């Protein structure tokens, strides 16, 4: 489903790891272009989101898997369904619908917080009824594209 | 309760995370002359940015899944 151009696109990111041209990354390559953005990463962060794309066990992803990864982002069966499951989480009426002021209060009050731009940022993008609800569904799908 | 209170930071963490990965490709943050031009000269930059969102959202899906 991919052009053979857009290979060469992802090809050209991975390459931006792998500048030795080993064709992997490890956590060092992964890392270094990490801290060049200015994020700082622990090791064992960077351990685990390496552990989630490597189908080998070697600790390194290949290009293969760097492609697939790129190609499904989060347009997959099981993001969709764990993402509305999270959504749920803080849905205790269970009609499928959160209210914009209890959304804000749990992305800017959990986790990794949002900050007041991001956090308006994404109740804009999502529409919202004339009491303040927004259907998560509809904000998954939409997420999920 | 205590069990599925438990949850909560990480079904946060993965909405979050979400969030952030999707508004890559949409956000203001994006819509400037500067990332346009350096979307321009470099293309690879962007995508490994989102490259790293992706591993990310990844990672918190897996947490948020080992909560159950």
């Amino acid at each position: 489903q991919l052009t053979e151009e857009q290979i060469a696109e992802f090809k050209e990111a991975f390459s931006l790891f792998d500048k030795d041209g080993d064709g992997t990354i490890t956590t060092k390559e992964l890392g270094t272009v990490m801290r060049s953005l200015g994020q700082n990463p622990t090791e064992a962060e960077l351990q685990d989101m390496i552990n989630e794309v490597d189908a080998d066990g070697n600790g390194t992803i290949d290009f293969p898997e760097f492609l697939t990864m790129m190609a499904r982002k989060m347009k997959d069966t099981d993001s969709e369904e764990e993402i509305r499951e999270a959504f749920r989480v803080f849905d205790k009426d269970g009609n499928g619908y959160i209210s914009a002021a209890e959304l804000r209060h749990v992305m800017t009050n959990l986790g990794e917080k949002l900050t007041d731009e991001e956090v308006d940022e994404m109740i804009r993008e999502a529409d919202i009824d004339g009491d303040g609800q927004v259907n998560y569904e509809e904000f998954v799908q939409m997420m999920t594209a | 309760q205590k069990h599925f209170e438990k949850r909560r930071m990480p079904a946060a963490n993965l909405i979050q995370a979400a969030w952030r990965l999707y508004s890559t490709d949409m956000s203001r943050a994006y819509l400037t002359a500067t990332w346009y031009k350096l979307d321009d000269i470099m293309p690879a930059v962007k995508t490994v940015i989102r490259s790293i969102r992706i591993l990310k959202f990844l990672v918190a899906k897996r947490k948020f899944k080992e909560t159950l």
